[PDB]
RNA sequence: GUACGUGAAAUUGCUGAAAGGGAAGCAUUGGAAAUCAG
RNA sequence: UCUAGUGGGCCAUUUUUGGUAAGCAGAACUGGCGAUGCGGGAUGAACCGAACGUGAGGUUAAGGUGCCGGAAUGUACGCUC
RNA sequence: GAAGCUCAGACGAGUAGGCAGGCGUGGAGGUUUGUGACGAAGCCUUGGGCGUGAGCCUGGGUCGAACAGCCUCUAGU
RNA sequence: GCGAAACCACAGCCUGGGGAACGGGCCAGGCAAAAUCAGCGGGG
RNA sequence: GAAACGGAAGUGUUUUAUUGACUUGUCCAUGAAAUUCCAGAAUCCAUUGCAUACGACUUUA
């Protein structure tokens, strides 16, 4: 089995792109006759439920592991007999020590880090 | 650790083109040696195993695709008095590549004619020109025709010539 | 070029208002 | 029929609409197209009501700053780049570029009188139109709508009608010198059963 | 100076299109002498490639090609559909492109 | 303080800034542009000239409303002034900015204006009678420094060629 | 560095890259340059 | 059994009477619009097709195949300056 | 995670209106041997990843003292 | 040398059409080359 | 290396000469390969008044 995204590029919020008081978060346009809601020619798509991908691929990395968030040792030893389908990604507030002390747990598990060299 | 099913896909002989029968001569469309017109000892699994005489125009024993041969109806040169049967895939297989680590201009040295190409190789090589020159050289014109190369040119529609 | 007086296109208020009437024609001959 | 870098069509005796396709076709194809001799260009339709066309085209202009209003070509050159640019999508890179690849002339100039000059059968006049039917010559239409330079025009094709003629006789006679060492030539006859 | 090119000619005249839509996903293309669609039965499931060349040197090379696949006739006068591994730019059109003569089928 | 540019290192440059200053943000920014890039004593010269109304400052961007001159035909516009409060202003920071140099030990003769730059400052309120006359002072800074001046792979056909090549030649 | 914690946006200057013939913005496909990744 | 929103109007259709230079006015049904994007008619609230998840391939409808524009400057018989 | 697993088929505009499931914010109780001056929150970013989406995680830079996941409660959300 | 304000979705060429309201954005055409200065006020 | 011709945008044409070459015209001998299945000027400053809102222009310098 291998990976398909059915789409790449992401839903921007009509007029952001003229606007900067408009966010790019994506909200759904609720003018009666405004040309986005009534989906005409040339116009940013809409999110749609078709759009979701693979139940067997979704959150799945390229490399078909799913990111699991982890913070100490602990988290990092939850992941021994997921290995296969799980990848430790280390939180972004975790020191420097328990970041050595971490990668190198998991490196000693055999558990992909996804942001190891940091 | 799962198993995959069973797939029902089994292998069975190629069956190639009627018109690419021992014997015949060809071009080769792509490679090194393009353009270039060959005599097909025999044939393969997949592919033909074919040389032009080498003391013609030097193209060696090789292997080239069905689908990269362009077969002709100039006439049929024996090839029924030379053995083929010491020429399988396993006697064309590159050994192994085993590893990139190479290509410091010592592997290509080490490469080429001189080196590599066993004394052995070039004695079948030399026994099938024996036994296939004097065939060319009774019916005319099969040594300069082997000789030539094969090219377009303007007012030359490839599907609507005959090879 | 065109080398008429009065355009041979029409205009949709025209062309419509062609089978509106028309229409009407046939039914007061009717 | 096989891709040429640049196409020379001498347009005498074809008609301005179907040449102009048939080049604007060409063009978006991406071939280099010279048009020379283009006061041999034939319309249908009788000369006056051509003339009456045209004149119709002048009446096109702005009212503020004519300036800035309809520019109305005389050169026949220029009416044939007209008709050719009208049937392109110009106002895009691509059309414009098109543009770029057509040399519309007067006559044949020399760096285009010494290379063949091949003809479109699909807009000859000879063959496209019924005969008895009234044409004109787009060189004439010119001359009569503001064109001012005819006569020098066909003083340069007499001129050049003569080097032509000249050319041809000397070749014609190399040629038939080659023509009759060839059936002297042996093998023409020993191994001809090819058909050649 | 005269014994190569073992491919025809060819230009990339558009996309496959709609009069208001493209579908650049398939191209189509006019081979040199090819005027018919029993004639483009000949030329269907040929390797076309695109030449073209840059600034930047990789490989040694300033050239670059893009292959493709000649699938199906398109009209009367003997255009084709090819199908390229990366879509053809909208600038290549009236490009020359190189039909080769494999995989052959005679 | 650390400047808008790379450059001010110990090696080639020499500093210098003035803050808040009653001279206009625009006219600052014309004298700023045209003599970015000229030499020390180029600058001086022109400056001198520009006060003595002998050459012009070319007003490029903010060029509404500005009389057209002769003396703008060296730079190759037709728009140019003689803004003699920012002139004075820029001469203060260039005479700095040499003195900061010959402090420093550089070589005076090569010394170059690389980076001249004007930002605009706090404005100040003051009334009009209701509406305001807001100036537009400018933060500028210089820095004048001396000035100064493939491993592609071969794949197995390609190397084997370009071997076969060699032993031909 | 007191006009002093952190210091966002609007707006402005400089540098670098790029585009520009009466609009600009955006979307689809792909090339070119830059960059990251398996 | 109970409980949100609405009770409008435009366009055409076939059935009648009153009518006039001339249109027009008043009824009943029918649908379309309104809540509806898409292909075509150069473009369009009412014309011809077609009712919409994200994609790949094939085939069409309406309309089209000189160029702009994807598709025959096709075949056959006539008419017209 | 019986609140699950599994097989099959049909279906997919949508205003008024009705129903259902989720993302995010401040505070409270429980829990995570939870994170943190070897750098919490915030902020910037042409870096990477996930989700149809609301949004989330993360690399680099800045920064200086607090902060977050899970289950409930609550609202000047 | 000093130094504003009103106004500001974005802007800025014309012809025919866009059922209407024809408009500047759409359709088909004419066209189309930086940066600017002083006038006059047609077009809001 | 010298003659002639070509002015529509002459984008080149012929004529040679001297040579250095290659001379598939035909017939023979050597090597190819492990690329072992496609890839000097102008301007500023100055001057002029035939010009002029300012540029520009016309002269001198």
């Amino acid at each position: 089995v291998n990976i398909i995204k059915k789409r790449t590029k992401p839903f921007k919020r009509h007029q952001s792109d003229r606007f900067k008081r408009v966010g790019e978060s994506w909200r759904k346009p609720r003018g009666i006759d405004s040309c986005v809601r009534r989906r005409f020619r040339g116009t940013i798509s809409m999110p749609k439920i078709g759009y979701g991908n693979n139940k067997k691929t979704r959150y799945c990395m390229p490399n078909g592991l799913k990111a699991f968030l982890v913070r100490n040792v602990s988290d990092v030893e939850l992941l021994l007999m997921h290995n296969k389908t799980y990848a430790a990604e280390i939180a972004g507030n975790v020191s420097a020590r328990k970041r050595v002390e971490i990668v190198e747990k998991a490196r000693a598990l055999g558990v992909k880090v996804t942001n190891a060299g940091a | 650790e799962n198993v995959p099913k069973k797939a029902r896909k089994a292998v069975r002989p190629t069956k190639l083109r009627a018109s690419l029968a021992p014997g015949t001569v060809c071009i080769l469309l792509a490679g090194r040696f393009r353009g270039k017109r060959v005599v097909v000892l025999s044939q393969l699994e997949d592919t033909l195993v074919v040389t032009g005489p080498y003391k013609v125009n030097g193209v060696p024993i090789r292997r080239v695709n069905h689908r990269y041969v362009i077969a002709t109806s100039a006439p049929k040169i024996d090839v029924s008095g030379v053995s083929v049967e010491k020429f399988t895939k396993a006697y064309f297989a590159k050994q192994k590549r085993s590893g990139p680590v190479k290509k410091d201009e010592a592997f290509f040295a080490e490469n080429a004619p001189k080196n590599a190409l066993p004394a052995e190789r070039i004695a079948d090589q030399k026994a099938v020109d024996a036994k296939l020159l004097p065939a060319i050289k009774a019916i005319p014109n099969m040594k300069e025709y082997l000789a030539a190369s094969f090219a377009l040119s303007n007012g030359d529609r490839p599907h609507l010539m005959k090879f | 070029v065109s080398l008429k007086k009065k355009s041979k296109r029409r205009t949709t208020r025209l062309r419509s208002r062609i089978e509106k009437k028309a229409a009407e024609s046939k039914r007061k001959q009717k | 029929s096989e891709f040429q870098k640049v196409v020379v069509i001498d347009a005498k005796g074809h008609l301005l609409g179907r040449l102009a396709s048939v080049v604007a076709k060409q063009l978006l194809g991406g071939q280099k197209v010279v048009v020379v001799r283009c006061e041999e260009l034939n319309i249908s339709g009788h000369f006056f009501r051509n003339k009456l066309k045209y004149l119709a085209y002048l009446r096109k202009a702005c009212r503020y700053n004519p300036s800035r209003g309809a520019f109305h070509f005389r050169a026949p050159s220029r009416i044939f780049q007209k008709a050719v640019r009208g049937m392109l999508p110009h106002k895009t890179a691509r059309g414009q570029a098109a543009l770029e690849h057509l040399q519309a002339v007067e006559g044949i100039p020399p760096p285009f009188d010494k290379q063949k000059r091949v003809v479109v059968p699909a807009a000859l006049r000879v063959l496209r139109l019924k005969p008895g039917r009234k044409y004109c010559t787009v060189g004439r239409l010119s001359s009569e709508v503001g064109w001012k330079y005819n006569d020098i025009v066909a003083k340069l094709e007499e001129r050049r009608k003569v080097k032509s003629a000249a050319f041809y006789q000397a070749k014609l006679a190399k040629q038939k010198k080659i023509a009759s060492a060839k059936e002297a030539s042996p093998v023409n006859q020993k191994l001809s059963q090819f058909g050649y | 100076a005269q014994g190569h090119r073992l491919y025809v000619k060819a230009k990339h005249l558009s996309f496959q299109r709609s009069k208001h839509v493209i579908h650049p996903g398939t191209s189509i293309v006019k081979i040199e002498g090819c005027d018919s669609k029993e004639e483009a039965q000949f030329y269907l499931g040929k390797r076309v490639c695109y030449v073209y060349k840059s600034s930047k040197a990789v490989r040694g090379s300033k050239i670059r090609v893009i292959w493709g696949t000649i699938a199906r006739p398109h009209g009367n006068s003997g255009a084709v559909r090819a199908r390229f591994v990366h879509n053809l730019p909208a600038k290549t059109f009236g490009s020359s492109l190189r039909v080769m003569l494999y995989p052959s089928n005679i | 303080v650390r400047y808008s540019a790379s450059p001010a290192l110990e090696t080639k440059c020499a500093k210098a800034r003035g803050a808040y200053l009653r001279t206009h943000f625009k006219n600052s920014r014309e004298v700023a542009f045209t003599i970015n890039g000229m030499s020390l004593k180029k600058a001086f010269i022109f400056l001198d000239n520009v006060k003595e109304h002998k050459q012009a400052v070319p007003f490029r961007r903010f060029n509404g409303g500005v009389g057209r001159t002769a003396q703008g035909k060296e730079f190759g516009v037709t728009q140019a002034r003689w803004p003699v409060k920012s002139v004075k202003f820029f001469y203060d920071l260039l005479k700095n900015a040499e003195a900061n140099a010959e402090a420093k030990g550089l070589d005076m003769d090569k010394l170059i204006i690389k980076h001249v730059q004007v930002n605009a400052a706090p404005k100040q309120r003051r009334r009009t009678y209701v509406t305001a006359y807001l100036s537009s002072p400018s933060h500028i800074e210089i820095i004048v420094a001396e000035e100064e001046e493939t491993v592609s792979r071969v794949s197995l056909k390609q190397g084997a060629k370009a071997r076969n090549l060699a032993a031909r030649k």
